[PDB]
């Protein structure tokens, strides 16, 4: 399990030299916008249930044979654990998210997920689908300029949402 | 590697659960820290070469008959200071990726795990090494809590 | 599934030996209160319509605010009273399927084993769903023992 | 009691080894962080009573049969507002309590592990105390990251 | 284990009664001071070899027959068991600092310890002797005004202070 | 594991006839030369250090790579396996040189070696080069006359120079 | 085998670490009392078939009902003489291996792990053998310590 | 102890047998070397004043800071001249009683089971007993075995 | 365990001086005797039986009742247990006269065997009689000019007999 940190100082040691003044900036940059970062982190947890509400509430709206007699969920059971993969998804987001590198959702979470999928039987493009409206819905949660100090979170938004892109093409 | 975010990480994924507030502190602490470490890093990389020859003029001063007897464990020609340079520039490199990083795990695992046997079977003192980073500490021309933390991370290399 | 027939005939086949008179007794005792049981469960099913549409207004008459407020989670308008209606219909039909197996293994098994995570994640008070029970146990026109039977249930149903 | 402060120190002492500066890092934004909880603590104890009938008053305005039916379980007289302003006591004084202990220490110590048997025997529905809790949340005065940090832990007590 | 807040909280928990005026003063004057705390504790810890050096010293000086022939730690094992025993004190009394309570020490460390000591018939009066002179190296060394930002740390020298007597009166 | 005394009784008894007169010749010489072995065996353990230092500076001399950046030993893990390989190797030939016979350095280690070593990716030529330099220093330091009685020790010499072929052609 | 030089290996090999002067000082004294060893060796070589005579008339004239009574086991005729003399050369090669390896090694591996079960067999009594190698202690002609390096071994031998 | 004799007697016993012809020709080592070691400890016994003497002046002339800097870890005074006289006193008198002893069994149980810690903590750095034990080796005026025994048990010390 | 250079060392080292000359001597002495103590200790172990049996002989030779009807060992257990108990007894001292010291028969032998004598019924005074019988006859043979060269034994024949009486005291 790697942090920025921790990637910057392997790949300089594997070459034996010290960091280069662009490693440097990236850092203080990462450290500059750490405590946008404890904000995105601390709003993506703490809302994590009206995340996957809206995700779901979408996923069933386009997809409505899901949660009709023959679906693939229609019981208490294979609701209660979609929510459940949903909750498990965000959870190793906002892990990656807090970690600025993605090798942990990659490495304990996006390997053999897809085999998981499909030899389960569970649709994975629906799954990639509601990937995706987690990522349109905790964006926009994200951005809530309300009760928080004005400032420009642009960059933090694109590396998440480039996380979701990684989960959603995972099981895609 | 071990950095606190990453055990920070890994104590909340082994129970399952979303992360609390604690971690997030934690975390915070390491982002107010990390201004600090990452201003130290990049002074004593900036400074390097300046402080690598005062380390060895240092380390040639001090015990002068590194300097007088003949033998391959010995700087008496340029053989000898050139690797002598090498290996102040090793340690400084260390330093400053454990200062980097933001604990003592690049100093664990890339230095402290394999300098005994190989300083037993060349017949180099740890005392020269001591000496060197006791000068690195006294000239990093650094000031407030970056200088403290700076010497907190030489204090760890001085426990050869 | 968990029935009172099926848990007798596990019992004698686990220790491989004809039926007792005490699991016969026990078979009589389902067969007699199965009349009651099925009385409740036709009665039930054929007033479906009627008790739903009692369940969802005294719902919105005791909590006045889900029919006022905005937001997804509430019955402001017909898709939140649409989806109402089939949640308590939901409620009535897995209800009545206990009836008719005569055990609480229906309701163990479709309904509250996963119920709770249900209603956290979509923020359903389960205190709605308790009002809607408790008018259609006072509405239900069912008389007697088979009355009793059909109460039984319901308060196994009340405590979510 | 679980502290970050008393975790640290038992993750220092069960290694048997000084303190880290991960572990002063982390004392660190405890510190940083108490400035904020003690201020929100302070405003939270004074408005207290301010606090407590707003709260009430909101419950009984929200839920109005609440002030109608007779029935012990109810606040149609006396007893019962007075029982329901002790209530609304208890659970600020915890919430207040966890606000000065930095942790969710007391709120799992004091309320969480004994809430649902109380609330299930005295047919007492949460959602009474979740409206309570919203209205203070709503109206604790906070500005801030003072009262992030209350409402952090409201949260965490809307969680019942 | 306790610290100063839990304390606190146990304290008005087992009366019933929110925090007083006064218990919230004194909790927000120790936040205060948190950062001279923190500067005690490193400073301490990180030159706790130079401390015990001088406490034996010392030490070793008004009582020499300790290091004489015949004597209580006249070998390397009885030293080196001697330093231990001093490294640890220190460390417990690092912990009862960074806690600002002493319950840490008190429960973990001096309870039993004085039956040790006169069951190993190690002299109790001499070990209290050196955990005095521990105190006053200890006081000389973290009041050092060089590097650093000039300031008033007399309630943190107090309070270890009354930390050290509490562990040299549990052994004399 | 046999010596030579061993392999001669063992050969002898397998014909089932008595030692014939160049056997106990042969073993006479080995027992007349038994102090220039244990003068040998001596110097060459507790030398071990700078015989490893010198091989060591000779094959970083001449194979440069291995100590530059992206080499296989640019760290203080492989630099000390290398060592530990090493001393190991010194110490099984001064293992054989005490037996008088190879059987312990073949069975015990050059068996199996030659297969780990091309398993790792670790270039054998270079261990093979770095061996033949440990050859070439053990007999240098044991010829050392200074400190010493004079005599003859050439036969220890070839059998010692012999091992070491039989350990460097084990693993090139 | 079990020689001590091999011993003194397997003692420094299961502790992974280089011979300590121990070892050396045993291996030494092996050295010093090798050439006796050898001595007696090349002297019990040399006049073996002297010996064997010898010792085969020594038993004759010791027990003359091995030469008179007539049957398979005994040495009335020149058959039994020629095994006699065959088992005599063998009890002499094998104390010579012994002799030669420095321990009870070979005595214990080619000759005593099986003669009590050859001898119960054939019906051979012990105190043949025993008188036998008495014969040839006697009359060895060694002085001093190689003699009584072979008297050692000789008397190992004689607790058959 | 461990001694060789102990050693051999210890393995004897654990067997419950006789003490066989290996351990005797290992106690016949230990014997013929003990004439050498009491040689070596005989004169380095006498010798002890002139030895310490030399030893500290040339730790003075190699390292010439400890004669100059202040500070209570160095040798600028008398009371540090006799501290470090008495150290080497230390050092030269338990390696005289494993010379006497015929093994490590001293060296290990009386001085190097605890030096670590004391260097350490009073930051006596090795190299200077290093240099003084290198100057005793240099200069002990043994001649042949008994000074190769006297150099064997001195590089056990400088291996600290 | 001790031997007597272990004693020295221990009893030198508890008072912290060197070893004085006395002692040096001492051990020189013991040195110079240490072919004269192997000779005694082969000789006294390979002649073993031969010596219980003489010791037995005399015993049963001057109480006669040991070996009559009724008697304390009138059958081959307990023949072969008193042989048994008289060659273990032999053969620690052995142990002690190789070791020049009896610690070793005092600590792991004369502990506790006079109360295991007296528990079992075996009269401890024949016991010690057997034992003294045991020294005459070991003494007369370890002497015995004949095979060996001329020389002193005195000084070890005192010692091995003084072992002997150490070991009939602690059973009579
Ligand atoms: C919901 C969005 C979709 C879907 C979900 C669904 N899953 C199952 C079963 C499983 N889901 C997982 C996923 C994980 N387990 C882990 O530990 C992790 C990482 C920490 C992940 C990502 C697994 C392993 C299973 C099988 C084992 C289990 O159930 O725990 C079901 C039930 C299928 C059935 O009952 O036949 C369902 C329904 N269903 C949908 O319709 C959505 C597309
Ligand atoms: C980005 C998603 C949005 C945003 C971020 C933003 N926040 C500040 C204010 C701060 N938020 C924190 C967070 C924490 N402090 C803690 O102790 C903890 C754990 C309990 C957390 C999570 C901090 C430290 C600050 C700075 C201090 C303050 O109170 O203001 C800013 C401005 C300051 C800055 O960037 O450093 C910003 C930009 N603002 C937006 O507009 C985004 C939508
Ligand atoms: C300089 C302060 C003193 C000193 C230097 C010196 N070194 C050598 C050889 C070596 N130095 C090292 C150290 C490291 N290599 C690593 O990868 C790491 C981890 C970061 C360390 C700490 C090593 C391994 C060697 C041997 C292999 C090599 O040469 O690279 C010499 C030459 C000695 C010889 O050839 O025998 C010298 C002179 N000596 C002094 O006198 C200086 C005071
Ligand atoms: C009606 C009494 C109140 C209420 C209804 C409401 N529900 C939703 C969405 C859901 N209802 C369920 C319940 C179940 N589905 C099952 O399979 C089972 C087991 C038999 C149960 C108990 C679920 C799972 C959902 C979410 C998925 C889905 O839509 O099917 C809504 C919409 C809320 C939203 O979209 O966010 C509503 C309005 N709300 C009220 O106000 C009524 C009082
Ligand atoms: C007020 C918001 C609503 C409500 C209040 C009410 N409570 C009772 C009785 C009890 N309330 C509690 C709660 C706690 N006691 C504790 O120690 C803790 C931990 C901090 C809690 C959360 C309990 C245990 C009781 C029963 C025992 C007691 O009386 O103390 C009543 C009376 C009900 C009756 O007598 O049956 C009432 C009315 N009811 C409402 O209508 C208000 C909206
Ligand atoms: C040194 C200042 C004094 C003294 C010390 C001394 N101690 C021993 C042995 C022991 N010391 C302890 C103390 C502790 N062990 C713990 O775990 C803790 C708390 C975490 C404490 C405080 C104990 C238990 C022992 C006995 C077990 C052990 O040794 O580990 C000795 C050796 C005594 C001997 O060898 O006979 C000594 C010398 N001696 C002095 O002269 C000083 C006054
Ligand atoms: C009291 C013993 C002495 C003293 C204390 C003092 N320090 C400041 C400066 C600061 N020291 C810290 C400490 C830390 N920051 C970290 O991240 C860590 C862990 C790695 C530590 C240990 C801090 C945060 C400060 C404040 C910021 C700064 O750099 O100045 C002061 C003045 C500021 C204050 O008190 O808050 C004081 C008084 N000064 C003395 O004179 C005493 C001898
Ligand atoms: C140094 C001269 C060369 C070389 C060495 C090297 N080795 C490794 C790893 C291993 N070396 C061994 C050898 C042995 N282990 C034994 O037990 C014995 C006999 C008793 C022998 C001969 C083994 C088994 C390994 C693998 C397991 C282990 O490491 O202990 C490395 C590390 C490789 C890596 O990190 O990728 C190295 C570098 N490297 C050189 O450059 C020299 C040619
Ligand atoms: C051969 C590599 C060199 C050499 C050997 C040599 N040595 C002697 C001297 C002796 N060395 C010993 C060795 C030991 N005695 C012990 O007790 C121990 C273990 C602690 C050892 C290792 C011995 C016994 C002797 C003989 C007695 C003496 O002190 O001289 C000689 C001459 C005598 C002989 O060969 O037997 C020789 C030749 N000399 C060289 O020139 C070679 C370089
Ligand atoms: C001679 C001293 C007395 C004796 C000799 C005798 N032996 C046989 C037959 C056998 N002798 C042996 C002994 C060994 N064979 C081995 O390999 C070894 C290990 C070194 C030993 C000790 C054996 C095995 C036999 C039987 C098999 C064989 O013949 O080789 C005889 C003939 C007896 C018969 O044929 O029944 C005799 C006469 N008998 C005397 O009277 C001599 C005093
Ligand atoms: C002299 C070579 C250098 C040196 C000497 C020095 N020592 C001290 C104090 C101590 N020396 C020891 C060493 C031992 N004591 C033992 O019992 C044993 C086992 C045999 C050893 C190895 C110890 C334990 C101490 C501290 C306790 C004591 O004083 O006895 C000093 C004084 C340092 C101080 O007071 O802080 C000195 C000067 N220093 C030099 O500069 C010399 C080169
Ligand atoms: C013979 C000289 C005398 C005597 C002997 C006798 N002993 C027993 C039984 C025992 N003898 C011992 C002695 C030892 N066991 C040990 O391990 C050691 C040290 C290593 C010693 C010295 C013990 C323990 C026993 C009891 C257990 C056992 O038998 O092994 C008997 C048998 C008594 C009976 O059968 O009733 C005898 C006869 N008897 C004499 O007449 C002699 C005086
Ligand atoms: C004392 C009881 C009698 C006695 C002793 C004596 N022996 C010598 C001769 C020697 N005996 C040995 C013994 C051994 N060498 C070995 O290798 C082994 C184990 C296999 C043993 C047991 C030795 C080394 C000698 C010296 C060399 C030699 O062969 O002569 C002497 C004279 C020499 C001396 O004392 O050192 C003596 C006195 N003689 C008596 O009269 C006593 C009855």
């Amino acid at each position: 399990m790697l942090d920025a940190f921790a990637k910057v100082v392997s790949q300089a040691d594997t070459k034996g030299e010290f960091l280069s003044s662009a490693q440097l900036d990236a850092l203080s940059n990462v450290v500059k916008d750490g405590s946008k970062r404890l904000d995105a982190v601390n709003r993506m947890t703490s809302n994590a249930s009206t995340i996957v509400a809206n995700a779901a509430r979408s996923l069933f709206e386009e997809q409505p044979q899901l949660i009709q007699p023959g679906g693939n969920a229609y019981t208490n059971r294979r609701m209660a654990a979609c929510l459940r993969d949903m909750e498990i998804i965000l959870r190793y987001v906002t892990y990656a998210t807090l970690a600025g590198d993605s090798s942990v959702l990659d490495d304990r979470c996006l390997n053999g997920l897809r085999e998981t999928y499909q030899a389960l039987g569970v649709p994975g493009g629906s799954v990639a689908a509601g990937v995706a409206k987690m990522k349109d819905a905790a964006i926009a949660i994200v951005n809530d300029p309300n009760g928080i100090t004005k400032g420009d979170c642009s960059a933090l938004v694109s590396e998440i949402a480039s996380y979701f892109d990684r989960a959603a093409a995972a099981v895609a | 590697m071990k950095t606190p975010i990453t055990e920070a990480i890994a104590a909340a994924d082994t129970q399952g659960r979303f992360l609390s507030n604690t971690e997030l502190q934690a975390v915070n602490g390491r982002f107010e820290r990390a201004a600090a470490s990452m201003e130290a890093a990049r002074a004593l990389t900036n400074n390097a070469q300046q402080l690598i020859d005062g380390a060895a003029n240092a380390v040639y001063q001090k015990f002068p008959y590194t300097t007088q007897m003949q033998g391959a464990n010995f700087a008496s020609d340029s053989r000898g200071k050139s690797k002598c340079a090498r290996d102040i520039g090793y340690y400084l490199r260390i330093i400053t990726y454990s200062l980097v990083a933001g604990g003592t795990g690049p100093l664990d695992e890339y230095l402290i795990a394999g300098l005994d046997e190989i300083n037993r079977t060349f017949d180099l003192s740890p005392s020269w090494y001591v000496e060197a980073l006791k000068y690195i500490k006294a000239n990093h021309g650094l000031s407030g809590q970056a200088a403290n933390e700076a010497n907190t991370y030489i204090d760890y290399a001085i426990n050869a």
